[PDB]
């Protein structure tokens, strides 16, 4: 997105675009992390059983310790993911 | 080309005469939007009396269907079987009302 | 246990409502858990303090940013060619002739021109570098941070004040008459002496030399003497020059009348002597009431005695002491409404008799103002009959004011919104009318039928005041009246030259276009006030809802049943107040931009005749002075009027989405969210997010606040943009 | 109670018909406390032609 | 037509039959007597 | 959730329980009435505030009062 | 004069107001012969146009800067302005008033009175109509007598 | 007399609605409505959707207590039937609610003592100065 509708389109214009997807990641991180902020004080919460009906274990999706480490892998994916597309549209 | 279409006069009271614009052919008048003059050239008018005569037959018209509409209720009422004749309905009304419409106009 | 802090019941709502209340809850002491008469003064107390130090922050920051980024120097030279910079700009979002266009005035950089009047204020008053604006910026942003600090302070249980303190009414006027008025009147006047006056006779006096610098050659000798007629020996010259030596005379106190010529402004000696004496009226007048001393009235002796003979009043004002004094909504509504008037007064007497040196040549700033006083008095009159029913539902005492001016104000209260009524239908039907009338006449081409009545006692009273076009031979006009003859060697020269300088604004020329307008304001005023009238006195009850004081002052309906009951409260009654609010005084800053802006133009004439039709009004104000407006861009190029042409958009934009919320109303809403709630909850991978907080349509009062607020703030931005630009 | 049919002023000061004239149609002879049952030309804002009163909330005048 | 008649009275029978009446007798008097301002 | 009072005025015509969408009154006996019953709002935990009882009550003033208080999960009529 | 404004029968806009109207109309009865139907009617407007120019000169209404008569309120020059017609008013409307009143009081004693309103006894209304003529000798015994107030 | 028990029967005949059941259901309170149809005959789905009924007991599953008394009422007055109706808890617990003591709400039942009863006329109310400094209402007293 950010590289050939920006401002410096027509012209640094993938510098310009690179760091900016960078970004968007480091918000939804601020985003993630403050969501999971309010909501989990006590225990997880989902359809616990499979479409066969048996008792499943309950996942790590919704959790104390369960939001922060995908609210750490939308960073840390984020922003070395973002690096990959002017590492090769650029360098 | 230059004369501006009117088929509305003004009374001469309370100023209104200044809505009797200069609308060209010698009369003094409102100038009408409506399409009917086109129509009438289409339609192969060429005289007023024509029209006076068309009109005459409109009011005729409006009392037949004003006869017809208090007959169907009050004289001869029908049936709801009458009603539900969907398939009579839309033959007659296809073929006889926009086909013979269509045809006889096209005469 | 959650934020609604202040309430159990908001705060266990599971919906966004809670969010929303919670905000709209937030000042409303009364309705708090576990709340006192004690707290709620208290929080009452601390909260004024904290309104002052935004206030004294706020100011600061104005002088900061002209000092700082402003031309305040380069005006003091040249008040009459160079533009008053407001503030600079930074905006990463202008384009390359973008940067180009606001680059106004000696700037290095954009900027935008100050249409607040703030320079000719400062200038008048003495301010005259950069230096000066820091340290008075440095000073009330130090007042601030005091004001802050005292919130606090008088929060600890040492320095808690008592109910008892807060209900010393007679303690706190005459503090106020004698102080807050008195001295500080006094105080200002002293500021005038030392510092205006001498800078306006070009000698700059500042902190490190006043002390040895003497304001009159023979000061303090006619004070303590009784020869006070010494300080009014000899005023400026009419060809003075303000700032400047030039034609400066040495008099302090005088009572002149008119302008001073070449500023077009009032004396600044006048305006000491005024000071001087109101603060001197105000000193007395503040040991008046009782405390500690023995000597003083008492208030409610005052008000009881007030029963007059035959009980033609009833009870008279037995018991209004107790049912003011309890109650603080009757307090804010006489403040609000006491301070609606005067500040519509303030934007009535400062246009027609400006003040300040070098104002009313700018045009843009003064209609800026005059707009900005007369919506802010429109909104705080509002207010003011918005506490009035909070007090007739949540504090009147029935039993205790039996009998009185009030209850029998409650008693009769359906002749006086009848005939507000009447008197409201009246000027709506005929002024219309008349209008109406006047444009058919327009458009049939005779215009020598329209009906045009000449305001004649206005007229009259322009006569009594000295106006001689009009030739009624009156009183100020008559050179053979007692009252002529009394102060024509006092300050009638100077009166009687201003009033018939007719390029200035005291008394404009009035004909039948201002006959028709003056009309329409009384329509505003009288049907404003019967909606906010009649909304005060049936918040109680009436024969439809007989318990509506059980509710309250905000609530959505009684229900369908019985006819329907929508907007029935009283909170109700002043949202629909504000709408001829709004219309009133749209038609008030109407009447005022035109007449000015042809006499600017310089063809009062256009005015005269296009004003007695409200086509004229469209055509010849409307679509006349929008042509640069609406161009400040166009497919070829730009100009300077980019961003009050954005703003013009912007209003109105905001204006159509109040008529969203107003219009359309909740039932739709919230079977549209319905549909949204399944949608989300069975889309996957949206799934794995779910809301805390369940989402729900917006209240009706919700709604119906949110509609008000688009349209006020439309309302307002729009105008300021055209006003400005035209204007400009 | 008052007589059957006779003409009634209402004082119940939150009634549609306060300060109204009204018709007596029967008295409940009983413990009731509203036995005057009142019945008026014009109707009120519910669509109801008739009400129950109280002996202290009704004069024949 | 005792029942003719009545409908002939009902209220937006009678309000056009007299509208028709005060419209004309203010048209009327602004032919004969035309272009008031005084009288 | 929402409060919901009966008043002595009541007839016991009952059409404010018949008209109740959510079953929040009742009728009990009474001496007080020709109709020997009066109306009563046990179950207002479960009260939406929609008022048709209101709209239902034929005594002068209504002898049924909804007064809308405290919002919960049921009182605002959520299904989600 | 009053209000220092001119009088209309001499004021020179207002006679300047007259030539402007007229030789706009006489710019139009060019296009058109004097026999033809139009003609007739630009030239009758005219006439009628110039007659009541003519009119409020021999009136005597005031006349302004601007070439409009203006209008005199209060007070003996300017009586017929505005101090008669008021008049004519109070008493057409108080007509009106009084009829309607004495209507709706002449039903009210009637079983029922809201089918007066509706299919109204017009030959009722029709004598109210007339006796409603002498109304303010009748409005001000009524207000005597103590029979006009609830 | 005893309040109903709550067994496993078959709901009737229905190819499925959206207005049905949500997260609500799961981690709040949902609602179910039992009744006894003599013949099988079809029902407005109050969540929207067409539904034939099925002979013998039927109960069916809703999310709020409107769209059991909607439906009670139109099987009520359209077929003369006469359906009891109670609560969901998620962790497996039951509310008996409707008809509450056997009897429905219209007609009079012995043991109902009378709840928010004011045994006055409501303009005999106190004034809103006499119910501040409190947490309480204008209608108690
Ligand atoms: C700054 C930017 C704005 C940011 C936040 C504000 C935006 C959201 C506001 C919408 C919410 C309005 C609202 O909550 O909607 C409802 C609210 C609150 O209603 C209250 O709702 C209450 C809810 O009750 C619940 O809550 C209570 C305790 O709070 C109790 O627990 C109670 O038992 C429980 O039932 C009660 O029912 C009360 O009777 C009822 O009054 O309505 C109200 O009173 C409104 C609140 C008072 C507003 C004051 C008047 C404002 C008039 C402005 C005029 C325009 C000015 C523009 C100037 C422009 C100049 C340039
Ligand atoms: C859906 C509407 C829409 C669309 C299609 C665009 C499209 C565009 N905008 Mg955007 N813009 C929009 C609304 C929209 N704008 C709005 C509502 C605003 C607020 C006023 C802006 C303010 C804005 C700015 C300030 C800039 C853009 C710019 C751009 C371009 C780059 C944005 C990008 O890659 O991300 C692109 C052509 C950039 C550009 O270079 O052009 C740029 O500088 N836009
Ligand atoms: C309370 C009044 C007030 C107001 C309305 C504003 C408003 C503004 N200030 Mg601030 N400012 C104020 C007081 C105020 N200032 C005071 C008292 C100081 C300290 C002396 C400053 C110091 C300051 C700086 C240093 C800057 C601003 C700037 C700004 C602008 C951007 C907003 C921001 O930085 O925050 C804006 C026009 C920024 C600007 O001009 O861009 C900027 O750089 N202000
Ligand atoms: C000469 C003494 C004096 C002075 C200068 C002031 C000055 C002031 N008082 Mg007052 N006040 C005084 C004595 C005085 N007070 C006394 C003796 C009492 C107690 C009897 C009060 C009780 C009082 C209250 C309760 C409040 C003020 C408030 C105010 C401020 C009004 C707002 C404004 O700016 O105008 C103002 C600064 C208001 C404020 O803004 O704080 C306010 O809430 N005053
Ligand atoms: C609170 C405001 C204020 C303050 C602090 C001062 C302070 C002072 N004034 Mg004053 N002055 C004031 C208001 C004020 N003035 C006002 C309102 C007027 C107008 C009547 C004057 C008019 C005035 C004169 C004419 C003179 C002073 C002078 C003085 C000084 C001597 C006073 C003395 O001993 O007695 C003193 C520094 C004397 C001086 O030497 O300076 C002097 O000649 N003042
Ligand atoms: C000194 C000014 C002043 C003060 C201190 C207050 C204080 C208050 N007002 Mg406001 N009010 C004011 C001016 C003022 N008002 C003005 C100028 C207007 C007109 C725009 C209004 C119109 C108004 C209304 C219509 C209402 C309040 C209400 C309130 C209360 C709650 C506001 C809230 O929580 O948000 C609070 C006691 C609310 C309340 O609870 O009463 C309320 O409904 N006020
Ligand atoms: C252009 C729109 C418009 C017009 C022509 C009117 C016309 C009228 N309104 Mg207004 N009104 C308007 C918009 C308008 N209203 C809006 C938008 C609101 C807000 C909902 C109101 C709210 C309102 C109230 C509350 C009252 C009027 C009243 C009146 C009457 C005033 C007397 C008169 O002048 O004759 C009149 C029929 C007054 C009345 O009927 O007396 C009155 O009390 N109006
Ligand atoms: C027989 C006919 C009749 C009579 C004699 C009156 C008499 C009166 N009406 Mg009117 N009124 C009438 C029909 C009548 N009304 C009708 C048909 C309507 C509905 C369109 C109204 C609507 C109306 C309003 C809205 C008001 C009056 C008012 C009044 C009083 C003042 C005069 C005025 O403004 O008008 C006056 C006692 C005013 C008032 O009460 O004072 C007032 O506010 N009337
Ligand atoms: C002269 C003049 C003037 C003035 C005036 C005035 C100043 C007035 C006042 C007035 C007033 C101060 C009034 C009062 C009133 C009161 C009352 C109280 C009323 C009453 C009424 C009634 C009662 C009525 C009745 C009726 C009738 C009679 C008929 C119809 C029906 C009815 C029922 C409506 C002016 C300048 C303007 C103009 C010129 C002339
Ligand atoms: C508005 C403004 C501002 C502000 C202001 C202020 C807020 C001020 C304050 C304050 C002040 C600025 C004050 C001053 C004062 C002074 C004084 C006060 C002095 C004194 C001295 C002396 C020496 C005296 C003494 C004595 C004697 C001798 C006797 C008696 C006693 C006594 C002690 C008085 C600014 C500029 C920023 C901006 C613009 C405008
Ligand atoms: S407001 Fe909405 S809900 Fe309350 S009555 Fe009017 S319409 Fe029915
Ligand atoms: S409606 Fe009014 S009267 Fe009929 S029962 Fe419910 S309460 Fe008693
Ligand atoms: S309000 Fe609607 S729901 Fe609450 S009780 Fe009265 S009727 Fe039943």
């Amino acid at each position: 997105p950010f590289i050939k509708l920006g401002p410096l389109r027509n012209v640094t214009a993938e510098i310009a675009g690179s760091l900016s997807a960078a970004g968007l990641v480091l918000i939804l991180a601020l985003c993630l992390s403050i969501y999971g902020s309010a909501q989990f004080q006590s225990t997880p919460s989902i359809g616990v059983k499979t479409l066969s009906g048996r008792s499943v274990a309950r996942d790590p999706l919704f959790s104390a310790d369960g939001w922060s480490e995908f609210a750490a892998g939308f960073l840390v994916g984020g922003e070395a993911g973002v690096a990959w597309a002017y590492v090769c549209t650029q360098i | 080309t230059h004369i501006k279409p009117s088929a509305q006069v003004v009374w001469p009271i309370v100023g209104q005469e200044i809505l009797n614009g200069d609308v060209g052919g010698g009369f003094q008048g409102i100038q009408i939007t409506s399409g009917f003059f086109q129509l009438w050239r289409a339609s192969g008018i060429t005289s007023e009396l024509q029209l006076y005569t068309t009109a005459i037959g409109g009011l005729v018209m409006a009392a037949a269907m004003f006869f017809a509409g208090w007959f169907h209720y009050h004289k001869a009422a029908p049936k709801l079987e009458w009603f539900q004749n969907v398939e009579s309905m839309l033959n007659h009304h296809l073929g006889g009302l926009l086909g013979l419409g269509s045809l006889a106009w096209a005469g | 246990k959650l934020f609604p802090k202040f309430s159990q019941g908001l705060a266990q709502d599971p919906t966004t409502r809670r969010i929303w209340y919670g905000l709209a809850m937030a000042h409303d002491f009364e309705s708090h858990d576990g709340m006192t008469e004690e707290n709620l003064y208290q929080k009452i107390f601390a909260s004024h303090f904290g309104q002052l130090s935004i206030i004294f922050l706020w100011t600061s920051g104005n002088l900061f940013h002209v000092a700082w980024q402003g031309n305040f120097e380069q005006w003091v030279t040249d008040p009459v060619h160079i533009r008053p910079i407001a503030h600079a700009i930074w905006d990463p979002h202008f384009g390359q002739p973008a940067v180009e266009a606001f680059t106004r005035g000696g700037a290095s950089g954009p900027v935008n021109i100050s249409t607040s009047g703030v320079y000719q204020w400062w200038y008048t008053i003495g301010m005259r570098t950069n230096q000066d604006l820091y340290v008075g910026s440095v000073f009330l942003a130090l007042v601030s941070a005091i004001f802050l600090f005292a919130g606090w302070l008088h929060l600890q249980p040492n320095f808690q004040p008592s109910l008892s303190w807060f209900k010393d009414a007679e303690s706190r006027l005459n503090h106020h008459l004698s102080g807050l008025f008195g001295v500080s009147s006094l105080a200002w006047t002293g500021h005038l002496v030392h510092v205006a006056i001498p800078e306006s006779r070009g000698q700059h006096v500042g902190w490190d030399n006043f002390l040895s610098v003497l304001p009159h050659p023979q000061g303090l000798t006619p004070f303590f003497t009784g020869n006070w007629a010494a300080y009014a020996q000899s005023p400026d010259t009419a060809s003075h020059v303000f700032g400047t030596a030039q034609g400066s005379g040495q008099a302090i106190l005088t009572f002149l009348g008119g302008f001073h010529p070449q500023t077009q402004s009032l004396w600044l000696t006048d305006m000491a002597h005024h000071h001087l004496a109101i603060a001197v009226i105000f000193i007395v007048a503040g040991h008046m009431y009782r405390t500690n001393f023995g000597i003083g009235h008492r208030m409610q002796a005052i008000l009881e005695a007030h029963t007059p003979p035959s009980g033609s009043l009833g009870a008279g004002h037995k018991g209004l002491f107790d049912t003011v004094n309890n109650s603080l909504h009757f307090q804010l509504g006489l403040a609000l409404a006491s301070v609606g008037t005067i500040t519509s007064l303030v934007a009535q007497h400062m246009y027609s008799l400006p003040p300040y040196a070098f104002q009313a040549i700018d045009f843009t700033t003064q209609a800026a103002l005059y707009t900005h006083h007369q919506y802010i008095a429109g909104f705080i009159m509002c207010g003011a009959f918005a506490h009035g029913a909070i007090f007739f539902i949540r504090d009147y005492d029935p039993e205790q004011n039996k009998g009185n001016v009030l209850a029998r104000m409650l008693d009769h209260k359906e002749a006086l919104i009848s005939h507000l009524s009447w008197v409201s239908l009246f000027l709506g039907f005929h002024t219309l009318g008349l209008y109406v009338h006047n444009d058919v006449m327009q458009a049939f081409g005779t215009p020598e039928k329209q009906i045009l009545i000449e305001p004649v006692f206005a007229q009259w009273i322009q006569a009594a005041h000295g106006k001689a076009l009009y030739g009624f031979d009156f009183l100020l006009s008559s050179k053979t009246s007692a009252a002529f003859a009394n102060g024509q060697s006092l300050w009638l020269p100077g009166w009687l030259d201003a009033i018939n300088n007719n390029q200035n604004s005291l008394f404009l020329t009035i004909g039948p276009g201002d006959f028709l307008v003056h009309h329409a304001i009384a329509l505003g005023l009288h049907t404003t006030t019967l909606i906010l009238v009649k909304g005060a006195l049936d918040a109680r009850g009436s024969k439809l809802m007989p318990d509506k004081k059980d509710f309250g002052y905000s609530f959505p309906c009684d229900g369908p049943g019985r006819g329907g009951t929508c907007d029935i409260s009283a909170y109700d009654a002043f949202y629909l107040a504000v709408f001829w609010m709004l219309n009133t005084i749209g038609w008030v800053t109407f009447y005022w931009h035109w007449k000015h802006l042809t006499l600017w133009q310089g063809n009062v004439a256009q005015f005269d005749e296009s004003s007695t039709y409200l086509m004229g009004w469209l055509r010849d104000y409307l679509w006349l002075n929008s042509s640069q407006l609406i161009n400040g861009y166009n497919p070829f190029g730009m100009n300077s009027l980019s961003v009050w042409a954005w703003t013009f958009l912007f209003g109105h934009l905001i204006y159509a989405t109040g008529f969203m919320f107003l219009i359309s109303w909740r039932g739709y809403w919230q079977e549209l969210i319905e549909t949204l709630v399944w949608a989300h909850e069975k889309t996957p991978l949206a799934n794995l997010v779910y809301w805390k907080d369940k989402p729900v349509a917006l209240s009706i009062v919700q709604a119906r606040l949110v509609g008000l607020a688009h349209f006020s703030v439309g309302y307002i931005f729009t105008y300021a943009a055209f006003l400005i630009a035209s204007t400009s | 109670g008052p007589k059957r049919g006779s003409l009634v002023k209402i004082l119940r000061p939150e009634s549609y018909w306060f300060n109204q004239v009204g018709k007596v149609v029967s008295v409940d002879q009983s413990g009731v406390r509203y036995p005057v049952v009142v019945r008026f030309e014009n109707q009120n804002y519910a669509g109801v032609t008739t009400n129950n009163y109280a002996l202290d909330e009704v004069v024949a005048a | 037509m005792k029942d003719f008649t009545t409908y002939l009275s009902t209220a937006p029978v009678i309000a056009t039959i007299w509208f028709t009446f005060t419209a004309g007798l203010l048209i009327e008097i602004n032919r004969y007597f035309p272009d008031p301002l005084v009288f | 959730a929402h409060i919901v009072k009966i008043y002595d005025t009541c007839i016991g015509c009952t059409q404010c329980v018949r008209a109740c969408p959510l079953d929040v009154l009742e009728m009990v006996p009474w001496d007080g009435c020709k109709a020997s019953q009066m109306a009563s709002a046990p179950r207002t935990e479960d009260c939406v505030g929609c008022k048709r009882c209101e709209t239902a009550c034929p005594t002068d003033f209504l002898s049924v009062r909804v007064y809308l208080g405290s919002e919960s999960t049921r009182s605002m009529g959520l299904s989600y | 004069d009053i209000a220092g404004l001119t009088p209309c029968s001499e004021s020179k806009a207002y006679a300047k107001l007259e030539k402007k109207e007229l030789k706009t109309l006489e710019k139009r009865l060019k296009q058109y012969e004097a026999d033809s139907a139009p003609a007739v009617a630009l030239k009758a407007t005219m006439e009628r146009t110039k007659a009541r120019f003519a009119n409020y000169a021999k009136a005597g209404l005031l006349c302004g800067n601007d070439g409009l008569p203006h209008l005199i309120a209060d007070p003996y020059g300017h009586a017929g302005e505005v101090f008669i017609p008021t008049f004519g008013f109070l008493y057409v409307a108080g007509y009106i008033g009084y009829v309607g009143r004495q209507y709706l009081i002449a039903v009210k004693g009637e079983a029922k009175p809201t089918d007066k309103e509706i299919i109204i006894d017009v030959p009722l209304a029709t004598k109210l109509a007339w006796q409603g003529a002498g109304w303010p000798l009748a409005a001000v015994q009524e207000l005597q007598r103590g029979t006009l107030l609830e | 007399t005893v309040p109903t028990l709550n067994p496993d029967t078959p709901s009737p005949i229905f190819g499925g609605s959206t207005g049905g059941l949500l997260r609500k259901a799961q981690t709040e309170e949902f609602y179910v409505i039992t009744w006894e149809a003599k013949k099988e005959q079809i029902f407005e789905m109050p969540t929207g959707g067409a539904a034939i009924m099925r002979q013998g007991p039927n109960l069916l599953k809703f999310g709020k207590k409107e769209q059991c008394l909607a439906l009670t009422t139109q099987l009520r007055n359209k077929f003369k039937l006469t359906p009891c109706f109670y609560r969901v808890f998620p962790d497996g617990k039951v509310q008996y609610l409707h008809p509450a003591d056997g009897v429905y709400p219209e007609k009079v039942n012995a043991g109902r003592v009378g709840a928010n009863q004011n045994m006055r006329r409501i303009g005999q109310n106190v004034n809103p100065i006499k119910v501040k400094f409190s947490g309480r209402m204008m209608s108690p007293a």
